[PDB]
């Protein structure tokens, strides 16, 4: 069962308080052991 | 097409009405064992996944 949370707030991590909230609905059984981040550039590679 | 006991095929079911009568109505389905639930109450339950 998936679990994804997100939260956007104005400001490094400050000393404030914020709670993450569920955002999607993706029921699919996967033994997730990987994690990849995706960036963006303009060099056109 | 059914895969082997290892690398078994897995399919998620959602966003559709579930009529279980046709399932156990099949004659060759001799083995039908339920854990944590009874066969008579499958058609009246609500499922999240």
């Amino acid at each position: 069962y998936f679990k994804i949370y997100s939260k956007h707030t104005p400001i490094d991590l400050p000393q404030g308080f914020s709670a993450l909230e569920p955002l999607v609905d993706l029921p699919i059984g996967i033994n997730i052991t990987r994690f990849q981040t995706l960036l963006a550039l303009h060099r056109s590679y | 097409r059914f895969a082997s006991v290892y690398a078994w095929n897995r399919k998620r079911i959602s966003n559709c009405v579930a009529d279980y009568s046709v399932l156990y109505n099949f004659a060759p389905f001799f083995a039908f064992k339920c854990y944590g639930v009874s066969p008579t109450k499958l058609n009246d339950l609500c499922f999240t996944n």
